[PDB]
């Protein structure tokens, strides 16, 4: 089980 | 098993009280 | 089994209080 | 097993009471 | 011209908090 | 011309906070 | 012009905190 | 398992 | 199990 | 003016 | 102007 | 003016 998050401005 | 992923971002005074007028009261007793 | 992962980012005076006039009581007496 | 990681940042005067008045009475007794 | 007269008599814990359990939060943060 | 005339009397622990168990935050910051 | 006349009576333990578990936090940092 | 995340601005 | 985290602004 | 109050118990 | 009060028990 | 006030237990 594989998970991410990204957060850009 | 529980898992968790949390990204808050928060930008300007969220929740903030400014400049705010508060009067709580919890129990007590007050004679004016 | 317990996983966490946080990341919290505020940027301005968030959950401030700031020039705010606060006045709590939790019991007690006031005779005015 | 749990694990956590954090990366809090808060940038400017979060939770902060700068320029307030508070007045707290937790119990006791004013006669005024 | 302004009177006043009072003759104010609790008995029993009038407006006590005896045994409660109390949590109050005004601003500030709280990262759990 | 202001007049006034109290007689409070209280008689069993009125406005107490006894055995209570109370928790204050009034700003700050908690990283748990 | 203003008169005053107080007779306050209390017998037990009014606006004590007996036997309480009390947490003030007023600003301030804890990095539990 | 494999996790992970990002901020940029 | 291998996990991160990154920020830059 | 006259004024005035009681308690008996 | 006359005012009082009493309490008794 | 006159004022006066009692208690008695």
């Amino acid at each position: 089980e594989v998970h991410h998050q990204k957060l850009v401005f | 098993e529980v898992h968790h992923q949390k990204l808050v971002f928060f930008a300007e005074d969220v929740g903030s009280n400014k400049g705010a007028i508060i009067g709580l009261m919890v129990g007590g007793v007050v004679i004016a």
